[PDB]
């Protein structure tokens, strides 16, 4: 008996260009998504930026807000400052 | 000599000046501003919290009416960008690609030809190219501007199940490509080959096959379904530990030929601007090297200081964003 996997899967293109697969729901927020990337990659949420269709995904919004569907890829980048 | 104005640093705003000069030397975007063609695409007037396109176009106009070594203040423009995107309030350094993404987002929303966006469907009966076309049409129902006319392409991602052999395809719009640092003597073509390589998703990354109904090893690969007129390549200079990856990536100034990455069989580009980051991951400094659209000579734009340079000095390990235009 396990908690179920997310109903939809999306990919994240990581810093080395290999993909990770995330178990998610349409209702998941970008913060939830960043927490999943933290679990897989060990990168602090506060350093992550996620790009999809030219938009940088903002905390407080959901996957559904950006009409991100099954098997789309989010592009993970950090910052040079 | 034209368009050779400096931009005053306002307090850790080199990231903003670098991108602004790269945009200033984006010939068709520059022209859209100088010809005031945006005034046809704005749907109503601005107020003090919404004049992003107005202030951006006026900065561009000012740069293109300056005498060489004039220094222009972008303080008005900064006020508008931080109103649209409040992460830019104040005087901390920021990332040039993050700024690029927000700035083009605000510019595009304000000149979007789509004034009331529409609110998904099964396209399995279609061949891939026609499914791509339909997805492009759908995207254009929501996002259709002069800014997107220039930077937007479409990536195809093919995900094949190693068990039942079903290949699921999805088409994602893009406004830039963030590319991994590949490999010694790394080329930009190596980085694009790594980006688009067959990537085997196994172990904790096995996707769930939508036909086998369980977790399966799949192969995921990108190709480019539609090439944008202006192709912005963002190099992921972020190593695993976090800190800046300083690898020298050898990119060409002309004849970047991306036909190998096309989904089908006009994918030749010439460089015209580079955003450079020098220094540590925090506390670094941005500059831009830009080819003037009129003379084809390169200049270094370093906040207030605009100096000439040889094309041979353009390629350096500090390059971070590459701005390519179709040949
Ligand atoms: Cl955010
Ligand atoms: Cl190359
Ligand atoms: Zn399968």
């Amino acid at each position: 008996g396990l908690v179920p996997r997310g109903s939809m899967q999306i990919f994240v293109n990581t810093l080395t260009g290999t993909h990770i697969t995330l178990e998610v729901e349409p209702s998941d927020t970008i913060e939830n998504v960043k927490a999943k990337i933290q679990d897989k990659e060990g990168i602090p949420p506060d350093q992550q930026r996620l790009i999809f269709a030219g938009k940088q995904l903002e905390d407080g919004r959901t996957l559904s807000d950006y009409n991100i569907q099954k098997e789309s890829t989010l592009h993970l980048v950090l910052r040079l400052r | 000599a034209q368009g050779l104005a400096g931009l005053r640093n306002l307090g850790n705003t080199c990231f903003m000046n670098s991108i602004l000069q790269c945009l200033s030397n984006t010939r068709e975007l520059r022209d859209y501003c100088l010809q005031r063609l945006y005034m046809r695409d704005l749907h109503h007037g601005s107020n003090a919290h919404t004049a992003l396109v107005e202030e951006f176009a006026k900065l561009i106009q000012t740069i293109w009416t300056s005498s060489p070594n004039d220094v222009v203040s972008p303080s008005e423009f900064k006020t508008q960008i931080q109103r649209y995107a409040p992460r830019f309030v104040g005087y901390n350094q920021q990332d040039a690609q993050e700024f690029l993404r927000f700035l083009l987002d605000g510019l595009h929303n304000e000149v979007n030809r789509v004034t009331l966006r529409p609110k998904p469907e099964n396209l399995d009966h279609l061949p891939d190219d026609e499914k791509g076309r339909q997805m492009w049409r759908k995207y254009l129902e929501r996002e259709d501007s002069r800014i997107g006319d220039l930077f937007v392409g479409q990536l195809k991602s093919s995900l094949t199940c190693t068990d039942c052999g079903y290949c699921s395809t999805v088409f994602d719009p893009f406004w830039d490509l963030s590319l991994p640092i590949a490999k010694p003597e790394v080329t930009l073509m190596d980085c694009m080959r790594l980006f688009t390589k067959e990537d085997v998703l196994d172990g904790d990354e096995k996707p769930t096959c939508c036909r086998c109904r369980g977790r399966k090893r799949c192969i995921k690969k990108f190709s480019i379904q539609r090439f944008p007129k202006i192709l912005v390549l963002h190099l992921k200079r972020f190593s695993e530990s976090t800190s800046k990856l300083t690898t020298f990536v050898n990119f060409p100034l002309r004849d970047l030929d991306l036909r190998e990455f096309a989904s089908e069989n006009h994918a030749v580009y010439n460089l015209y601007a580079v955003s450079n980051h020098s220094g540590t991951t925090m506390g670094g400094h941005y500059t831009a090297y830009c080819r003037s659209p009129g003379t084809g000579e390169w200049h270094t734009f370093n906040d207030s200081s605009v100096t000439p340079m040889s094309s041979s000095q353009v390629r350096t390990s500090d390059a971070y964003l590459l701005f390519y235009e179709l040949a």
